[PDB]
């Protein structure tokens, strides 16, 4: 799936 | 009167469904009572501010401008379907700005900042929005309703782009 959350 | 009646009693159908089950696709014929409705724009969206949305991101050309709020749409209804699946994605209690697909996609567009606050993102920092540590898990009841409206929303742009709205001249507004 796709980060949607992380600064990183 | 009558024609409000139809349109809310649609919306709790389709609200309930996505909060059964949170990746529950919608096709348009369970949408149309919600788009074809009469009552105009701003009565039929009562969490996302739809009026401002459209009007505050019409820059360009149309092809170029519905296309990026379309998106940001679609990337918005998955954050709100994350909150509703039964194994919620870790870090989903906060979003931070320079992730890069919302910098690049829902932090392009005016109001998209403002839809995370819908979904529960209340508290801001210079970094980014995240939910109330006190609060232990989302609102289902709120997510689920907005999740829909932007969902409904992303369908009466695309409609336009295929242009085969209900009411396209309407919305030309």
């Amino acid at each position: 799936d796709v980060d949607l959350y992380t600064d990183s | 009167g009558e024609e409000e009646r139809a349109f809310l009693v649609a919306r709790e159908e389709l609200a309930s469904a996505l909060r059964r089950d949170s990746g529950q696709a919608f096709s348009l014929e369970q949408l149309r009572p919600l788009l074809a409705s009469s009552l105009p724009l701003a009565a039929r969206y009562l969490q996302l501010d739809a009026a401002r949305l459209v009007r505050c991101n019409a820059h360009g050309e149309p092809r170029n401008y519905l296309n990026t709020l379309s998106t940001a749409l679609n990337i918005l209804e998955k954050y709100g379907r994350n909150l509703l699946s039964p194994q919620r994605p870790r870090y989903w209690r906060g979003v931070k700005f320079n992730n890069p697909v919302f910098r690049s996609t829902v932090d392009a567009v005016q109001g998209g900042r403002d839809v995370l606050r819908l979904y529960g993102y209340t508290e801001e920092q210079p970094d980014g929005l995240s939910f109330p540590e006190g609060q232990e898990e989302p609102d289902e009841h709120q997510v689920a309703t907005v999740t829909l409206e932007v969902l409904l929303l992303r369908t009466e742009l695309s409609l336009l782009l295929q242009n085969t709205h209900p009411r396209q001249q309407a919305l030309e507004q």
